[PDB]
């Protein structure tokens, strides 16, 4: 249940689906996620910590189906994980709104933006479905337990 | 390139526009990504990730996405007005039968979101576009959210505040489909009046005091959880007895029962959208 061991099941379910990245650390993305959630807290854009359990397991689910196994470098990791978690914060979020600054790591642009409406276009059906459907949370959530 | 501009609507802006290939009129709201003001685009992928997975004729159709330029632009179906402009357009004096197509429409839409567990939270007549034809659609999803995953709070900086129901204005951390439910009895009080707020209040004790002064003011049989709200404090008791008659001239007994049904402070006793549709007020034999 613990936050901490959901973001660790996320890490080690990210090494083992991205099987070129030879030097990438099971706590590499869980060093991106903390270090986002923190800033936006200390920018004062959120009052608390957007990182719960429940919205691990959301992540999670965007994750396992939009992050391909022949991502290339841990920079594409990054980026495509940080465009799932800009996504997380906009869906699910308790604040209108969350800047782009600390979702970002690509020199362009435009690529970050064609990805969010890629992910969109692929998950939005499912984004609804695990709010709206508990036995498909409890799915999900089971599933990122034993990615460990 | 696809699209070219005919006028704009107002403010992202929204532009009444031409497809350039195929002839038709759109709505096309732009939304700038190199953000001045941050924030905006999040707004903007929520109501696109909402609108793709809610299909009515009573809630805004959003076409298509385009991503050109440092803008995201949202191709919707175009509406000749919204409900502000018409209230204008029309004295605020609206036919009843006008007044019951333009609620049945409103909780047609609001029953397909709340069926589909999204919460709209920005009910109020610039949100509710009109057609010549007589057609209504919910519109603006940029403070709608999915519901049903377990969490501690929702933001409580939710509705407008004169649209805003009274567990909300007390601090309620958590609201269900009931915060439509509250928007739309206020819609219902302008379309049968002469198109003016019902609760016009100045701050959230104005606001409260307006509600309580003609509803009355719960008591703790109504409302057993008010009293252990986070921002609660006792307001003066205002008597149940206020005679509605005149606050909503247009209705008969059957549309002022359904507006109380709309309007109950404690959000567990307040109607659905699904309830609402079967009230006597829409039946065939209505007087
Ligand atoms: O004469 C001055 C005046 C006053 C009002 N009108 C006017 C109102 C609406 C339409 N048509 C329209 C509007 C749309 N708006 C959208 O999104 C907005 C919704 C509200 N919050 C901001 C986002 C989406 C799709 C829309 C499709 N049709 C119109 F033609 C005129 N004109
Ligand atoms: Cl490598
Ligand atoms: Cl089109
Ligand atoms: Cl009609
Ligand atoms: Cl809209
Ligand atoms: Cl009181
Ligand atoms: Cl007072
Ligand atoms: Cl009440």
């Amino acid at each position: 249940a613990s936050t901490s061991e959901l973001l660790r099941c996320l890490g080690e379910f990210l090494c083992r689906r991205c099987y070129r990245l030879k030097h990438l650390s099971p706590t590499d993305p869980v060093l991106w996620l903390r270090s986002v959630d923190r800033s936006l807290l200390l920018q004062g854009w959120q009052d608390q910590g957007f990182i719960t359990p429940a919205n691990v397991v959301f992540l999670y689910m965007l994750c396992r189906d939009v992050i391909s196994s022949e991502v290339g470098s841990d920079h594409e990791l990054q980026a495509v994980l940080l465009t799932c978690l800009y996504l997380s914060y906009s869906y699910m979020g308790n604040e209108i709104s969350y800047p782009l600054k600390p979702f970002l790591v690509e020199s362009c642009k435009e690529a970050f933006w064609d990805r969010c409406l890629s992910v969109i276009n692929l998950m939005s059906s499912k984004m609804l479905q695990i709010n709206a459907d508990p036995h498909y949370f409890t799915q999900v959530f089971s599933d990122l337990k034993n990615e460990s | 390139q696809k699209y070219e501009k005919l006028e704009k609507i107002g403010e992202g802006t929204v532009f009444k526009a031409k497809n350039r290939e195929t002839h038709e009129i759109v709505a096309l709201k732009r939304v700038r990504l190199d953000d001045d003001d941050e924030g905006v685009p999040s707004s903007a992928l929520r109501e696109i990730c909402l609108l793709k997975e809610l299909k009515h004729k009573n809630i805004v159709r959003l076409h298509d996405v385009l991503h050109s330029d440092k803008k995201l632009t949202l191709v919707f179906e175009f509406c000749d007005q919204d409900l502000k402009k018409y209230f204008d357009s029309c004295n605020g004096d609206l036919d009843p039968e006008i007044v019951k197509s333009f609620l049945f429409q409103l909780l047609k839409g609001l029953g397909f979101c709340h069926s589909r567990n999204v919460l709209h939270r920005d009910l109020k007549p610039q949100n509710l576009l009109i057609n010549r034809n007589g057609e209504l659609k919910l519109a603006d999803f940029g403070l709608a959210r999915a519901f049903g995953i377990p969490v501690r709070c929702y933001s409580a900086e939710v509705v407008t505040l004169w649209y805003r129901p009274p567990d909300v204005l007390f601090g309620a951390k958590l609201y269900s489909t009931s915060i439509d439910m509250w928007s739309a009895g206020c819609i219902f009080a302008e379309l049968a009046n002469a198109g003016r707020p019902l609760f016009p209040g100045n701050d959230v004790d104005d606001q409260l005091k307006r509600i309580f002064r003609l509803l009355g003011t719960p008591t703790e049989e109504q409302w057993p959880s008010m009293t252990k709200l986070p921002d609660y404090k006792p307001y003066p008791m205002y008597p149940a007895t206020t005679s509605l008659v005149n606050v909503v001239p247009k209705l008969n007994a059957t549309g002022r029962d359904l507006l109380q049904n709309l309007l109950k402070c404690n959000p567990v006793q307040r109607i659905s959208a699904e309830e609402a549709l079967q009230h006597p007020y829409f039946s065939d034999f209505c007087p």
